[PDB]
RNA sequence: GCAUGGCAAGUCUAACCGGAGUAUCCGGGGAGGCACAGGGAAACCGACAUGGCCGCAGGGCUUGCCCGAGGGCCGCCGUC
RNA sequence: UAUGCCAGCUGGUGGAUUGCUCGGCUCAGGCGCUGAUGAAGGACGUGCCAAGCUGCGAUAAGCCAUGGGGAGCCGCACGGAGGCGAAGAACCAUGGAUUUCCGAAUGAGAAUCUCUAACAAUUGCUUCGCGCAAUGAGGAACCCCGAGAACUGAAACAUCUCAGUAUCGGGAGGAACAGAAAACGCAAUGUGAUGUCGUUAGUAACCGCGAGUGAACGCGAUACAGCCCAAACCGAAGCCCUCACGGGCAAUGUGGUGUCAGGGCUACCUCUCAUCAGCCGACCGUCUCGACGAAGUCUCUUGGAACAGAGCGUGAUACAGGGUGACAACCCCGUACUCGAGACCAGUACGACGUGCGGUAGUGCCAGAGUAGCGGGGGUUGGAUAUCCCUCGCGAAUAACGCAGGCAUCGACUGCGAAGGCUAAACACAACCUGAGACCGAUAGUGAACAAGUAGUGUGAACGAACGCUGCAAAGUACCCUCAGAAGGGAGGCGAAAUAGAGCAUGAAAUCAGUUGGCGAUCGAGCGACAGGGCAUACAAGGUCCCUCGACGAAUGAC
């Protein structure tokens, strides 16, 4: 198909040909198995102390003074499991594997299925975006990348009639939760994702719920966050050729 | 939901009486105890049988069949066609930590072609013979005596 | 750091040449054009009002800063005791804002006024 | 619980093709795609040439793989086929999707189910 | 073993290298593994891309009669 | 109706629950030795008031210098009094001063003190004098060299296993160890020091041939680096101490040459950029620390408080995180960008100084002995005839020689020179610094969020808890009454709230006091389930139910 190339202003200023990956059939299914390993690949090992609630030579009494078998140092029970103080039956462990694999084709296929989900308006629009228009994704002239103002690239995406998401994203959630005890209380939907081609826009990159990449290495994730599939997104005129034979 | 899942509440979670569960004595003794005793049944004979070979005195050839040859005549355009001449070597895989290559006779020949390989079987000759071809013993190939 | 536990932490222990920005309080529109910066560290001479709590509204002078507590006492916001003497409500200089200056000290006023740096 | 949203619409549409045209073949296919993966045919093209005929769509419930020769002008009809097996068939023969043949042959008459 | 998913006469990379949005991720890396031939202690030799008959599903026809993948019963082939 | 049963209400007791996190746990990156110049550790001191912790050392929560910093300060710790600071204090960085006693502990002795100048003891050098030096002890683990179990598995058990594990002795470093072939043996016209990682592979090998144990060559990677002696031929041409004088060492050999691209020597060609020694000396990168740093504290409403709702507005290379009386990019710290310094990389890379690579011919001049090798006995190993080592005995050749290529001998072939030595980088650990988290959230997570290795137990080795939360602000309750009364009580004051008033957010159950409903001093025990009656019931969150008659009317079914 064809894709409409815009200016700065706004503008229209030619088109070109979308290329065929935007084609691939949307899986959902492969999609959502990419990003699940995404996640669980940048998990970090933990589990308790190897040797917590081991460090005492508490003992049995045994039959005779009318008590349960249970060790126990200076009148106090220890080390079992059912003890208060005692070990962790069955912990988490450092030494346990939380990645997970993935052939390399099928995650490709994810992309390209992820790539093609972005050119699908109905898709993009159920994954939860708000925008005004008719066409997607968004190409935009090469310029794109000489911006360095983030209100500049507010207007362009005012004059696109795709601002509105960035509007969607801008409340953030104080999630429920202990979460917060350790860094995570906030979170907030997910917007516009700027593919160009030379380096992630810093002007674009802190609209709220932006997330800035580059066509050579552009993931699942970001064309598909959380596995839903379908991002609203803006590309960049070479962006949209190299993205073509991924 | 899984099995794992259902056994809150099952007290023995699929043991029968809680007095099975216990150490190695369910299970007849650690690893391989009792495989000439009280489980013996589908555990391999016991004793010594054949020797080996010392590893740097054997050889392993590489082989293929002539239908591998055969179905990808077309396909293997990027070698001879003359009145088609084929050099196995160049077209076995693992070809080269092999001591040499053979060439078996499985399944057919439709074309008339001259195969080049350090040795061939019989069947595999008759077969390309048969079908108006020659085969040609390599020079390596001349350890046949 | 991202981590919350840190973050405080590293407030609630800093030395006390570092505690002088937890007394920090925004200048009034003149004062930020005067001297080119948004904010500046509260002295016990100068003049705030404050625009928070139950005190909002009131202007006064700064009679006390306490580096320990991160706190500011204002001329007349106080507290009724039970024997009926007055005491000061402290303030957080986050809830003030600085109306006027005490450039009494040289190096102070050196530093408000120099580019580089800020006070 | 299959997993493959394509293979669930392909097996809707298999069905309705059954129901609502003369065609037993295309619920047959259906009944044996919502079968375990481990069931479904992995035919490789040495055996589409020894069953097929001309002008008798082969109609393959699984998938077709590259091994062997083709000769017979056949059109065949997968759920899927390797790079090479689509390759190979459409230089003497053709190509197809269950999705399309369903389309061309609702009531899925002249078929050979091969397996 | 099983269920799901990718790819398929192939399939998968490991360590590790480059890039980067820097533990994620994009590209590279096929060393090596398993599969693609077996039998024999070894020396060593080396196989059905189908020859016959039943027949389920499905297809065809002029509605009992054909074609009949898979399957079943045999031939035959490699090797000890 | 007493004693009393069941349920609830008000108030306790208790500290569950919810919320909170100054502590843990785990991972990642960086970094990494200290001590006779007396360490680490301990004891005892040290403050205006000072018990604990922290700091410090008779100059005792500190003294001095330089830079930073800044109008405040006098640690944890929110008191009282007093003092210090523009003579620029506090605080921070770097450097310096002081630094009691015990402690390797070293003049001798000793439960932290005492007695009459001290490297005690063992060594090297030696001016033969403690004159100059070394060693000792510490460190989380990591590392190297020695000593070396058993429970356990084999369903018993002895070989085997657990396991060269636990534990013990000795020792080094920031990393250790290894390391430039008497190699490999995809046997080759081939590879080319050594670790390590992936693989080779649970393969070869071992084994009551049981259970079990278990490599290597190679290959893909990481990082790369190669040299020095002994002798031959020379023969004092040399080294160490001292400013010097001078002394000491050295013919039992200092020094030159040389080191398998074998060397030396005699005779030649050519030439050096190899090597070795020394000089100089980074970029970059990584880690940490620091400077700078945009934009609202606008209206109305609610509230004790706006960081809430509604309205208007703004920055963003900054919409990470935290703080602030409630949900904060724009109130404060920060964050992006840019910049600065230190540390590590590394005294490395580069560069430069000197040295001089190599080739021909001749020469049986040189080339590491209890060795190579064999036998007896042990251990160990996958090592099987074919692992490595210990022990007893025996014991060679001299490059024209010798060793290896998985049984022995002999020949051939291929490889390689043992019995002297050094060697960067790539790898291990985590004390220390920093960062991180689908980890735990106060009976959890460390034993330890608190006095934590605390209180406490044991002669000793050693053992070892529990304790988190007032409030926005102490506004931490003035005055009065009562009382033996700084108690407690009453009244009162503060605050949105005292049912927030001190183990002071919330405040479950068990259970206690008082009390409401139901039952109750002639009656019977798994305490109920299901039916049906009594009595009891504010609202809200349920709104149905009863009687006459009529309609419908299954099985069944009359007088
Ligand atoms: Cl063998
Ligand atoms: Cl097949
Ligand atoms: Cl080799
Ligand atoms: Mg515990
Ligand atoms: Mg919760
Ligand atoms: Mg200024
Ligand atoms: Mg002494
Ligand atoms: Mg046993
Ligand atoms: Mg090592
Ligand atoms: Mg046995
Ligand atoms: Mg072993
Ligand atoms: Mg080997
Ligand atoms: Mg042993
Ligand atoms: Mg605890
Ligand atoms: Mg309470
Ligand atoms: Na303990
Ligand atoms: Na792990
Ligand atoms: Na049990
Ligand atoms: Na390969
Ligand atoms: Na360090
Ligand atoms: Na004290
Ligand atoms: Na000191
Ligand atoms: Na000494
Ligand atoms: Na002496
Ligand atoms: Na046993
Ligand atoms: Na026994
Ligand atoms: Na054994
Ligand atoms: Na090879
Ligand atoms: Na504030
Ligand atoms: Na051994
Ligand atoms: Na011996
Ligand atoms: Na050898
Ligand atoms: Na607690
Ligand atoms: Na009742
Ligand atoms: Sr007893
Ligand atoms: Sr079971
Ligand atoms: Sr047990
Ligand atoms: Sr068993
Ligand atoms: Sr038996
Ligand atoms: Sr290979
Ligand atoms: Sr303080
Ligand atoms: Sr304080
Ligand atoms: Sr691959
Ligand atoms: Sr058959
Ligand atoms: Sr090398
Ligand atoms: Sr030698
Ligand atoms: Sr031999
Ligand atoms: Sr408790
Ligand atoms: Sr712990
Ligand atoms: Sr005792
Ligand atoms: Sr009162
Ligand atoms: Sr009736």
């Amino acid at each position: 198909m064809q894709a409409t190339i815009y200016d700065l202003d706004g503008n229209t200023d030619g088109e070109v040909d979308l290329p065929d990956v935007f084609e691939t059939p949307v899986r959902s299914d492969l999609i959502g198995k990419a990003v699940r390993a995404a996640q669980a690949n940048r998990k970090q090992d933990y589990g308790s102390d190897e040797y917590a609630g081991l460090r005492t030579p508490a003992e049995s009494f045994g039959s005779g003074r009318g008590q349960a078998h249970v060790p126990k140092l200076d009148g106090r029970a220890r080390r079992v499991p059912q003890a208060v103080k005692g070990r962790s039956a069955h912990p988490p462990k450092t030494e346990k594997d939380r990645s997970l694999d993935l052939n390399d084709k099928e995650r490709q296929l994810a992309v390209r299925s992820a790539l093609a989900a972005t050119a699908d308006a109905d898709l993009v629009a159920d994954r939860g975006h708000e925008f005004d228009r008719d066409e997607v994704p968004v190409v935009v002239s090469d310029d794109f990348e000489d911006l360095v103002k983030t209100q500049e690239v507010v207007s362009l995406l005012e004059a696109l009639d795709v601002h509105a998401d960035i509007d969607r994203a801008d409340e953030t959630k104080i999630k429920a939760g202990q979460g917060s005890a350790r860094g995570r209380k906030y979170r907030r939907p997910a917007s516009i994702l700027f593919v160009t081609s030379d380096e992630p826009s810093t002007a674009a990159r802190n609209l709220a719920g932006a997330d800035v990449a580059t066509a050579s290495e552009v993931n699942t994730e970001d064309l598909a966050p959380g596995g839903a599939p379908g991002r609203l997104t803006v590309f960049t005129e070479s962006a949209l050729a190299e993205v073509a034979e991924r | 939901t899984s099995k794992k899942k259902r056994q809150r509440g099952s007290r023995t979670h699929g043991g029968g009486s809680h007095k099975n569960r216990r150490g190695a004595g369910h299970r007849g003794g650690r690893g391989d105890a009792g495989r000439d005793k009280h489980e013996f049944h589908n555990h391999e004979p016991l004793g010594k049988s054949g020797f080996k070979r010392p590893q740097k005195v054997q050889e392993e050839a590489a082989t293929i069949d002539v239908r591998e040859i055969d179905e990808n005549v077309t396909l293997l355009a990027a070698d001879d066609v003359a009145e088609f001449r084929v050099d196995v070597r160049d077209v076995v895989e693992e070809a080269d930590d092999a001591d040499y290559v053979k060439v078996l006779g499985a399944g057919q020949v439709r074309h008339e072609l001259t195969l080049i390989a350090d040795d061939f079987s019989e069947g595999a000759r008759e077969k390309v013979e048969g079908a108006g071809g020659s085969v040609e013993l390599t020079d390596l190939g001349e350890e046949r005596q | 750091s991202k981590q919350p536990d840190k973050q405080r932490k590293s407030q609630r222990r800093a030395p006390l040449h570092e505690r002088h920005k937890q007394v920090r309080a925004t200048l009034s529109a003149d004062l930020r054009e005067e001297y080119g910066q948004r904010n500046v560290r509260v002295n016990a001479g100068d003049t705030v009002e404050v625009l928070r709590g139950d005190f909002a509204g009131e202007e006064g002078e700064v009679i006390n800063v306490d580096l320990d507590k991160a706190v500011i006492h204002v001329e007349d916001v106080t507290l009724e005791k039970t024997d009926g003497e007055e005491v000061p409500r402290p303030l957080d200089t986050s809830n003030v804002r600085v109306t006027d200056l005490d450039l009494e000290d040289e190096k102070r006023e050196a530093r408000l006024e120099s580019e580089d740096d800020s006070a | 619980s299959k997993t493959n949203p394509r293979l669930s619409s392909l097996i809707a549409d298999l069905k309705s093709a059954a129901r609502s045209s003369g065609g037993a073949v295309w619920g047959d296919v259906a009944e044996r795609l919502e079968k375990p993966r481990r069931t479904h045919a992995e035919v490789n093209l040495g055996r589409i040439e020894r069953y097929a005929q001309e002008d008798e769509t082969v109609v393959v419930p699984g998938k077709v793989l590259g091994s062997g020769v083709l000769q017979k002008d056949v059109t065949v009809a997968a759920v899927d086929f390797s790079g090479t097996a689509e390759t190979k068939i459409d230089q003497v023969g053709e190509a197809v999707s269950l999705e399309q043949a369903i389309e061309n042959n609702p009531e899925g008459s002249h078929v050979r189910v091969i397996r």
